[PDB]
């Protein structure tokens, strides 16, 4: 219960699961430049109204 | 065994004092260098952190076809 | 980063065009030539940090 | 940043004239010996990659590797020492010219300072 | 102390230039000579260290560890040359190179005089061990074992690097002597609490603490015999050495901080000693034994009394020797029967008598029989804990009972009863194996003859 | 007989030569820390009329 | 392609980079970037196929948009101060525009999307060029104007780059995409220390370039573009795989290897400031890069994968053209940590 | 700042957004790029004309030259894409997805 | 922008739980709206209504998380008479994590979010008290 299940679950298995989920989310892109440049526009708009306003 | 392989305690004692002096000097020098870096970056009056400005040798001091320059 | 080849060789590849107070053809002056020369002279040699204040 | 702009500095010198007033690194300097070791390792890896007897294939090219690494390392060490000497010179001059920012505090003995005692129990 | 460091770097090319059938002989002979040379570090002073140069120094805490490392290399060479018989000469030289590099990094680690160099070598030890485990292991779990071993260590040790550079930026130095002489109390702050955690957690992971101890059974079970020997004997003691060194700066913060770690160490002492009672795998049983003993060492280091530190040093040395011997004994049976299940080969005392008495003496030293150094260290820690709190004796007492229980259970299961009928390939013990067992066990008794050599600087 | 046995067992001198070199390097290292030789408040001693250094 | 034309194009790329580095005028730096892009586009398309055309098109579009933003930032700076010299960047809006333009030229997150696709679509030589030489000019410009750089934006993009490189690299089987994601993470490490000390940025740049050159040259020596094609190399070139494994460990950042030195210096420089949390997160995130480097090392050197029968014929032939400096790059990429203080010759 | 400067900067922003948003044909994106060049040229010329800087009168010429270089580069790439697929649709440029 | 964070921080820790909850839900709504924008940009929803549905879902989840966090932290601070203590922020963070787990309808997500959000909020409070800087200004 403690070694083979819960101590495994908390530190290493949770870490592996979270990193795998984030890797799947980040990497799996459609490959289309339309979506990429839409993201670029969103990023530019955010930078201008956030970091820039507070000089 | 002591004569063939080892030395007296004076040698280790005085080597320890020499080493301690070197390390203490290095520590105070590191702290002083950090303080000097902070001061020069804050003020800009030191040799360090001197960002370039425009050279005044580029200015043309000649009559400019208009008296008011 | 910045390799100052011009300063080393004394070449003037692009410095002629950087400021308004620098040898325009036919001695035609910029609109703010006097202000720019005053700023450059005051600014010169003290470094960027000191210069702003 | 900090050392990029300094008064009286030639752009691409790599070794200013004022650096010759410093003691040159000895030819038996341990850092030079490590550079020669790096050259020997490069020669051995060159032999192994090209499928040649690693220790004995090319002696002239291994010698060239070792001497090239030592040759570059000597000037690298000279420039390293020069820049560290400049750092110390500038720091000492700045300390001397700004006395109010680096004041010598009063010397206290451990018989006078009261340090709190934390028992271990 | 380059008179020890340079002969190992010379072991390297001597191995790489030896002819194909003389590598083991040359390595063993010259490693034994190097250990004989390193034995001269035991002439320690009583008030300060042996400050050799600006970068290396030695006191009576690191000298026994250095001697243990230099002595352990020839034992690993002897144990390795059986399962590498079919191996090509180049990869045999590569294996010996891995062992030599591990020794060199360990030797420089125990004597590095400032914290950053110690950290660099402390983590450099990870590469040869990982290569050994994941290249010369036998089963398919060696890859995952190596991954666990690497990442558990690095996750706890990177914050140590951040804390070390912060400490040097604040105080100006990290040389141990300057750190000790210029030490100042830590305030009760959240920043100080997290700096304490960053300084302590790497060594907790290395010990290992009961919680973060999972990497250890995987690493020690999947590793080849020399890898297991070096992991159990020396590599676990890096955390103890690091704590005994880094703790001077931490106080007085340790008093209210050490509570969760003390509780984890004691209850996990009980838990991991209970686990050994139901272990069907021999190597896992020895690994969990190591976990419980190192939990005892963690308690000793945390409570920070002179008797605690003496007991911790004695226990570290004794456990290194005992665990190495136990792993070698298990590996002999493994090479006999090609399985690690405890109940497969039974009644081995009938067929291997001298190996049976080696098993008996190893089990006796494991359960801390007097007047072995194992019990000297354990009893010093127990007395220190009783001074810390009189209720610790219950937990300490329970642990002693379970330790004797599983040690004698392992001995009875493997050695006594009747031999399994089907196995007929149990050959008589070789001279190499008996010599290896003797070279583990004789130093333990010779050390209990003169116990002040492994009692640390507080002696 | 000497030639082949030497070419076979020249590797057995690397570790002893390494130890000798390490001893020499230790001597060279500790002759650089003489800034307090015969200057300690605890061991400051009058030099005998024939020697020149209290320790090497 | 004709060798003369290829040499001319490579020298035009290099001359554009040098023009960016040696110019004191904003217009000349812009011209250097444009010349670099103009000569760089055909090199990606040297071996013609639909994938190379896709990579060239995506790279061209991204770099052209970045050039647009860079010229707009220059013009706004000129409007608010009649200065053409690359300096403190007197206007903050122009500074934000310039920072995003240069970050998108570099591939820093959230502008990182183009890099994996372009690296995968081109050959290994063009990938080497793209991931080593094409980072110098934007980083030089960023170094020159680091005084006016905004810490909040630059550090955000650097942390995003480290996180995204680490995460995206975990999912990759192709080697070129792995190298691209590692490039993104290293770019983040480089730009995190930029507002504090540009010498550390240059040091990380040099170490990363050495390691990247070694890794691409090893992947070209053993003609492998996928994980399983590299799993075959041990049966033909075991020494190459061993050197690759040591180089991978160095790339991961484990001491006493060369790779550890740049992160060690950056962390020290950041902690000379207050800056405690961010280096901790950076190290814990570089753990991901180490993980997928170790996955590659497991597949290529520490285990032996099944081979094919036709490898026996390859056993009889030597590597025809040997790339020079491969041995030197490996040595500099592994055994250079003891020479760490020599970084003082960089400021 | 005058109001014509607002109009020119808004033109630049509109062209940048138009480039960022992709519909179908690649040609339209190149049109947006060339519009961004046009706006940059007009802004530079107005600033250069307003404060009498004589020596920068040539930089709009160089700007147009390198604008034409970008236009030629984009047209060559569009030719090759259309030859591969028969249309200049950006939806086809998705091979590097996997 | 950061004006939302000032309107959150200008309110004293243990006073006006309604205003603090409003500021917290504004911050949550802004974060969820940004996440929705990026998700729509990178992963199209195949129809306008499905896109607005995804945007509303993400924004509502984030706003509820923020509102619960702010309300719980303020109430805990004032009833216990112990401001300047990270335990209130930990309680608020676990409440927000439970809210997220309920929104996703999963017990495991709920427990993980409790633990991690509570730890993050406690660390943020400790950084506010001590003065830790996420983005330190260059000072050397
Ligand atoms: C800190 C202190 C110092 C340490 C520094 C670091 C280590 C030393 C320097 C390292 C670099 C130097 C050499 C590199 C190139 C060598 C490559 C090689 O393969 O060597 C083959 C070669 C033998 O081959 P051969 O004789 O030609 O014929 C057999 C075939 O070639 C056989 O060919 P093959 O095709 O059959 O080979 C196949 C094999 C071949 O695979 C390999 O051999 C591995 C190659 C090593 C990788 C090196 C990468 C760069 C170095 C980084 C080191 C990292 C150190 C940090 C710790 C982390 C460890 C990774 O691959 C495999 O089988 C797969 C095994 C997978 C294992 C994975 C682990 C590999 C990486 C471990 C590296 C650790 C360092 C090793 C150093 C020595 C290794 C030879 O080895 C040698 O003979 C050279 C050894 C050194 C010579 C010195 C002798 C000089 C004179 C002696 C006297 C000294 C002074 C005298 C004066 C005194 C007065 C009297
Ligand atoms: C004080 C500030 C407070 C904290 C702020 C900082 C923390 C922000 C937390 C946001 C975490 C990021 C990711 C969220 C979860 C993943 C996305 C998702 O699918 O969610 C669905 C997930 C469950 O839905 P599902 O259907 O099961 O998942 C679908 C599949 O699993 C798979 O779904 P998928 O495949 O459709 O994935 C979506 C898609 C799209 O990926 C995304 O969603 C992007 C999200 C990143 C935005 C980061 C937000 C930070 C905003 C800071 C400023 C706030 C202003 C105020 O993924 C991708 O395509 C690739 C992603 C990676 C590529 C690069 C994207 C990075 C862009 C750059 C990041 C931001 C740049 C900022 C400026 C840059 C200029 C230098 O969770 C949700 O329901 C959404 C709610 C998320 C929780 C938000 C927590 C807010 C707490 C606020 C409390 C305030 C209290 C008072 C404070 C004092
Ligand atoms: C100097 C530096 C500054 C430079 C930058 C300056 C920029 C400003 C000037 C720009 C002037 C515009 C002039 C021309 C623009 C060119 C447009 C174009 O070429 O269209 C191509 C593009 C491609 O279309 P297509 O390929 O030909 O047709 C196929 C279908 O479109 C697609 O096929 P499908 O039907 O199968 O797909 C499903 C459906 C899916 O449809 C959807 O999913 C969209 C539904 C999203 C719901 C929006 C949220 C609703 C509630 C929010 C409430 C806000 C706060 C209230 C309180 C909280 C409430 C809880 O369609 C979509 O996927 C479209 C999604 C993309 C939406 C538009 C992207 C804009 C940015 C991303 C916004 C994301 C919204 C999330 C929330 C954002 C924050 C509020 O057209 C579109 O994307 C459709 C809409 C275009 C019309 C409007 C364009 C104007 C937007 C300009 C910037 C936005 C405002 C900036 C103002 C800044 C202040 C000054
Ligand atoms: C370092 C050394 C070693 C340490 C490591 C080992 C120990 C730590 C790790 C192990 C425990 C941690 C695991 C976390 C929870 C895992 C849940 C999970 O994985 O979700 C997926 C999993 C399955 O996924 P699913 O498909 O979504 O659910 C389908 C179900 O199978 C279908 O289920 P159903 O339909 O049949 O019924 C579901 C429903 C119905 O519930 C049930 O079915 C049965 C009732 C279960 C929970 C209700 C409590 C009743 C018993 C407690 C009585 C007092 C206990 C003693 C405390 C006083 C001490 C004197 O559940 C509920 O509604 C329960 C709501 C939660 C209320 C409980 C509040 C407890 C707070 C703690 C207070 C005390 C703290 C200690 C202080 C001591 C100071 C001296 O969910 C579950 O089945 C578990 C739900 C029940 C929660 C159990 C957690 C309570 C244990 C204490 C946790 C505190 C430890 C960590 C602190 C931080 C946590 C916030
Ligand atoms: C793994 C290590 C990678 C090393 C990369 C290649 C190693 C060889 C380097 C090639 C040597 C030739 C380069 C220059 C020689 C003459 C040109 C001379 O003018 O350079 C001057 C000075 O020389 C160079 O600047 C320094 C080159 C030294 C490179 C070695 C340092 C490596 C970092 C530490 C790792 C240890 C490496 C040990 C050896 C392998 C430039 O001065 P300056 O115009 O004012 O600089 C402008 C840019 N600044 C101010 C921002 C810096
Ligand atoms: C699997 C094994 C893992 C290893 C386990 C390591 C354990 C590390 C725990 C460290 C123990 C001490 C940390 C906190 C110090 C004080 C304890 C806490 O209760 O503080 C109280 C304060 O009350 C509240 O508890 C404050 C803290 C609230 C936030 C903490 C909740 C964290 C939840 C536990 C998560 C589990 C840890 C593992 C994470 C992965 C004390 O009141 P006060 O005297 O005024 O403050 C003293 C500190 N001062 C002086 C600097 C201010
Ligand atoms: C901010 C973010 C911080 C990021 C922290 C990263 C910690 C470093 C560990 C990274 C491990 C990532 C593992 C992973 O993502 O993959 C899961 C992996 C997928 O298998 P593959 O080999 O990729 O596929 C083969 C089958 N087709 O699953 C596994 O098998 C896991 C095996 C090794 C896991 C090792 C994890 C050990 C974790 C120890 C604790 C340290 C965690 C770091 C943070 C410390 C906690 C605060
Ligand atoms: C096998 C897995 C083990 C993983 C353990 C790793 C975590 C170790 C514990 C925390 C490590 C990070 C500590 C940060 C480095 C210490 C430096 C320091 O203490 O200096 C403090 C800085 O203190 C901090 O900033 C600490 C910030 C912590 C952020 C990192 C979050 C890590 C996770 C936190 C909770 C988990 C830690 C314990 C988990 C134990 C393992 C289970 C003072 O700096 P100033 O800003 O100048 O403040 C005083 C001047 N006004």
């Amino acid at each position: 219960l403690l070694d083979l299940i819960w101590l495994e679950t908390i530190l290493p298995k949770t870490t592996s699961f979270i990193q795998m989920k984030m890797s799947i989310m980040v990497s799996n892109q459609k490959g289309l430049i339309k979506l990429y440049f839409l993201s670029f526009l969103i990023t530019i708009m955010i930078s201008m109204t956030l970091f820039n306003y507070h000089e | 065994i002591a004569r063939t392989f080892y030395d007296g305690p004076e040698k280790n004692y005085e080597k320890t004092m020499a080493i301690l002096q070197i390390e203490a000097e290095k520590a105070e020098l590191r702290l002083k260098e950090l303080e000097v870096r902070r001061l020069m970056r804050a003020r800009g009056d030191g040799p360090w952190y001197q960002y370039p400005t425009i050279d005044k040798a580029l200015i043309d001091h000649s009559p400019k076809t208009t008296p008011d320059n | 980063p910045f390799f100052d080849v011009q300063k080393r060789l004394g070449l003037d590849l692009d410095r002629w065009m950087t400021i308004q107070s620098a040898e325009q053809p036919h001695k035609i002056p910029g609109r703010c030539h006097a202000f720019e020369k005053e700023w450059i002279e005051c600014a010169h040699g003290i470094g960027g940090i000191r210069a702003e204040k | 940043t900090m050392m990029s702009g300094r008064p009286g500095r030639v752009p691409l010198q790599f070794l200013p004239n004022e650096a010759r007033s410093l003691p040159p690194p000895k030819l038996t300097d341990p850092r030079l010996v490590y550079m020669g070791f790096l050259g020997y390792c490069s020669g051995l890896i060159d032999n192994a990659i090209r499928r040649r007897p690693v220790v004995s294939a090319g002696l002239h090219r291994q010698l060239l590797y070792v001497t090239s690494f030592v040759f570059f390392g000597y000037y690298l060490l000279k420039r390293q020492d020069y820049m560290y000497a400049l750092r110390d010179h500038d720091m000492f001059a700045y300390v001397k010219s700004h006395p109010e920012d680096f004041p010598e505090k009063d010397k206290k003995t451990y018989g006078e300072i009261l340090e709190e005692f934390h028992p271990v129990r | 102390m380059l008179k020890i460091i340079i002969p190992t770097t010379m072991l390297l090319p001597m191995t790489w230039m030896s002819k194909h059938n003389m590598i083991w002989i040359n390595a063993t002979v010259h490693s034994l000579l190097i250990s004989l040379i390193s034995l001269s570090l035991l002439n320690q002073l009583g008030e300060n260290s042996l400050n050799f140069s600006l970068t290396f120094f030695s006191d009576s805490l690191s000298a026994p560890l250095l001697v243990l490392t230099t002595w352990l290399l020839p034992l690993m060479l002897m144990a390795s040359q059986s399962h590498l018989s079919k191996e090509t000469t180049t990869r045999k030289k590569l294996y010996i190179t891995m062992l030599i590099l591990l020794q060199l990094f360990l030797i420089m680690t125990f004597t590095a005089t400032e914290l950053i160099l110690f950290y660099i070598l402390f983590e450099a030890t990870l590469v040869p061990t990982l290569i050994i485990i994941t290249r010369w292991g036998n089963q398919t779990e060696r890859l995952n074992a190596g991954l666990y071993f690497l990442f558990y260590t690095l996750a706890g040790s990177l914050p140590l690097l951040v804390a070390l550079v912060y400490i040097q930026n604040t105080t100006g130095s990290l040389n141990f002597l300057i750190i000790h002489y210029w030490s100042h109390p830590l305030s009760n702050s959240w920043s100080n609490i997290f700096m304490w955690l960053a300084c302590i957690m790497a060594f907790m992971v290395k010990m290992p603490l009961y919680g973060l101890h999972l990497w250890l059974p995987k690493a020690h079970v999947e590793a080849p015999i020399a890898g297991s020997m070096v992991l159990a004997a020396v590599l676990l003691k890096l955390g103890g050495y690091g704590m005994m060194r880094i703790t001077t700066i931490l106080n007085p913060l340790t008093n209210y901080m050490a509570y969760p770690f003390l509780m984890l160490s004691m209850w996990g002492m009980i838990m991991t000693s209970s686990i050994c009672l139901r272990q069907t795998d021999l190597k896992s049983l020895i690994a969990y034994s190591s976990v419980s003993h190192m939990a005892l060492v963690i308690v000793a280091i945390m409570i920070q009394t002179p008797w605690s530190f003496m007991g911790a040093t004695a226990l570290m040395i004794a456990h290194g020797l005992t665990s190495s011997m136990l792993f070698c004994l298990a590996n002999t049976n493994y090479e006999r029967v090609h399985s690690r299940t405890m109940i497969l080969a039974r009644g081995l005392q009938t067929l291997l008598p001298l190996m049976a008495t080696w098993w008996l003496v190893a089990s006796l030293t494991n359960l801390a029989l007097p007047p072995s150094i194992n019990l000297i260290g354990e009893l010093f820690i127990i007395t220190a804990s009783f001074s810390w709190s009189n209720i610790t004796i219950i937990l300490m007492g329970m642990n002693m009972m379970i330790t004797a229980l599983y040690s004698l259970y392992m001995l009875i299961t493997t050695q006594r009863g009747k031999y399994t009928h089907h196995i007929n390939n149990i050959k008589p013990s070789f001279t190499r194996e008996n010599a290896l067992m003797a070279l583990h066990i004789l130093p333990l008794l010779l050390l209990t003859l003169n116990p002040k050599m492994i009692l640390g600087p507080l002696y | 007989n000497v030639l082949q046995i030497v070419r076979d067992h020249w590797v057995h001198i690397l570790v002893p030569v390494g130890f000798v070199f390490g001893c020499y390097l230790d001597r060279r290292s500790d002759e650089k820390l003489t800034a307090f030789r015969n200057k300690s408040l605890l061991f400051k001693r009058e030099l005998r009329p024939n020697e020149e250094v209290t320790w090497k | 392609m004709n060798p003369i034309i290829y040499t001319t194009l490579i020298m035009t790329v290099m001359s554009g980079t040098m023009l960016v580095m040696i110019s004191s005028h904003w217009l000349l730096i812009w011209i250097g970037f444009e010349m670099n892009l103009l000569a760089m586009i055909p090199v990606l398309m040297k071996n013609f196929n639909p994938r190379a055309t896709e990579a060239a098109t995506k790279y061209f579009l991204t770099q052209a948009t970045a050039s647009m933003m860079l010229m707009m930032a220059i013009i706004i700076n000129l409007l608010y101060s009649g200065q053409w010299t690359i300096t403190k960047m007197f206007n903050p809006v122009a500074m934000t525009m310039m920072t995003m333009a240069l970050a998108m030229k570099l591939g820093l997150s959230p502008f990182h999307f183009w890099v994996p696709e372009v690296t995968q679509g081109i050959s290994l030589q063009a990938g080497l060029l793209l991931l080593t030489w094409q980072k110098l000019a934007p980083l030089s410009v960023l170094c020159q104007i680091s005084q006016s750089i905004n810490p909040n934006l630059m550090l955000t993009m650097a942390m995003l780059s480290i996180l995204i490189g680490g995460w995206g690299g975990l999912n990759q089987t192709q080697l070129r995409k792995i190298m691209a994601y590692s490039s993104i993470a290293h770019m983040g490490w480089m730009t995190a220390v930029l507002p504090y000390n540009t010498t550390m940025t240059i040091l990380n740049l040099l170490i990363y370039i050495t390691m990247t050159l070694a890794m691409f040259m090893l992947l070209i020596h053993s003609s492998a573009t996928t994980t399983l094609s590299l799993s075959h190399t041990w049966n033909k070139m075991p020494v190459i795989t061993s050197l690759m494994m040591v180089t991978l460990l160095s790339m991961g950042g484990l001491p006493p290897l060369s790779g550890f030195m740049p992160k060690w210096m950056i962390i020290q420089e950041m902690t000379k400031n207050e800056s405690i949390i961010m280096p901790t997160l950076m190290a814990m995130t570089a753990l991901l890069n180490l993980y997928f480097y170790m996955r590659l090392a497991y597949s290529s050197s520490l285990t032996m994968f099944p081979s094919t029968n036709n490898m026996k014929m390859k056993w009889q032939f030597e590597h025809t053209k040997q790339m020079k400096l491969l041995p030197t790059m490996i040595v500099l990429s592994t055994l250079v940590l003891p020479m760490t203080p020599a970084l003082s010759s960089l400021n | 700042m005058p109001l014509v400067y607002m109009n020119i900067i808004m033109a630049f922003a509109i062209a940048l957004a138009g480039l960022l948003m992709y519909r179908s044909h690649l040609m339209s994106s190149l049109l947006c790029l060339e519009g961004m060049m046009l706006s940059l040229f007009i802004m530079s010329t107005l600033i250069i004309l307003n404060t009498h800087f004589t020596l920068a009168n040539m930089m709009p010429i160089i700007l147009l030259v390198f604008a034409a270089c970008e236009a030629a580069l984009g047209l060559s790439l569009l030719v090759m894409v259309s030859n591969t697929y028969g249309t200049d649709y950006v939806q086809n440029l998705n091979l590097l997805q996997c | 922008a950061k004006t939302l964070l000032h309107k959150y921080s200008d309110i004293p820790e243990g006073t006006e739980c309604h205003r603090k909850a409003y500021a917290s839900t504004s911050i949550g709504g802004a974060t969820g709206l940004i996440v929705s924008a990026y998700s729509i940009a990178l992963k199209p929803p195949a129809s306008f209504l499905e896109g607005v549905a995804r945007t509303g879902r993400y924004t509502f989840t984030s706003a509820a998380i923020g509102a619960i966090f702010g309300l719980t932290s303020c109430i805990s601070a004032q009833v216990r008479e112990k401001p300047d203590d990270p335990l209130n922020y930990f309680i608020g963070g676990c409440a927000g994590g439970l809210t997220l787990g309920a929104r996703t309808r999963s017990y495991g997500i709920g427990a993980a979010a409790c633990a991690y959000m509570g730890l993050t909020a406690a660390l943020v409070k400790m950084g506010q008290l001590e003065g830790w800087q996420v983005f330190a200004e260059p000072k050397v």
